């Protein structure tokens, strides 16, 4: 099987956009009058930092970003020289709604606007290299219901080589325990730390995250959470350590 | 507080 090159040290940048304080949204956006601060989000930023440092990435954290600030950060990285890197990762921790994430100001950033900054035309020094986005946000306000089951030169496309790991299917919520971190990010980090040393590829790992998050529940609302990867990867993606 | 994003 063909596998992406993953040998540079550092492997690449791992951006973490970590949104906690939504006072601006509460002040400025009428419908977000009661949107909460994302208490505990630092536990996710820390888990991601531990995990991706162990995997040889250079972590670049940014806390409490408005939409305009997010786009400025992404432009900085779009314009960076990634020629000596093998991969790029971007993690977004925020509130969201269908197809979007919120800035701390309560403005909306469509997820496509985020990932599209790193297409091969916009960032040629990442052309042919995996670009991985993890999005921890709700994608709407519906609870995901549960169901009972038994107990166990050459050219490529501009949008090639992406992996988008969503915490939830569209329309539905995703959970954050203020004392532990989010269901999705905590499971993702645990699985990466356990399985990347075994040589498992990221789609296999994300399948395990789907399995583990699918067993969690919210017994207040009888809610579940179903993560969902999407990809244009053309090779196996491993993070050796 | 105890619960979503």
């Amino acid at each position: 099987d063909k596998v992406y090159q993953m040998k540079s040290k550092p492997r690449g940048y791992c951006l973490i956009i970590n949104n906690h304080n939504f006072a601006k949204a509460r002040e400025k956006v009428p419908k977000l009058h009661s949107i909460r601060d994302r208490n505990g989000t630092h536990l996710d930023a820390g888990a991601l930092t531990t995990t991706f440092e162990e995997l040889h990435f250079e972590i670049k954290p940014h806390d409490d970003c408005t939409v305009e600030q997010i786009y400025e950060i992404l432009k900085i990285y779009q314009l960076m020289d990634h020629s000596n890197m093998d991969c790029f990762i971007c993690c977004i921790l925020s509130h969201g709604d269908k197809g979007i994430i919120y800035g701390t100001d309560g403005q909306e950033a469509p997820i496509y606007e985020l990932t599209s900054q790193f297409t091969g035309l916009k960032c040629p020094s990442l052309a042919g290299k995996p670009k991985v986005f993890f999005i921890q946000a709700c994608q709407g306000d519906n609870y995901q219901k549960g169901i009972p089951v038994e107990t166990d030169t050459r050219y490529i496309p501009d949008e090639a080589d992406f992996l988008l790991g969503m915490a939830t299917v569209n329309n539905c919520v995703s959970y954050r325990n203020p004392a532990e971190g989010t269901w999705y990010i905590q499971s993702l980090c645990q699985s990466l730390r356990e399985r990347c040393p075994r040589g498992d590829d990221i789609l296999t790992i994300l399948t395990e995250v789907n399995y583990e998050v699918s067993n969690k529940d919210d017994k207040k609302n009888m809610g579940k959470q179903m993560p969902q990867p999407t990809f244009t990867l053309r090779k196996k993606l491993v993070f050796p350590s | 507080x105890d619960x979503x994003x």
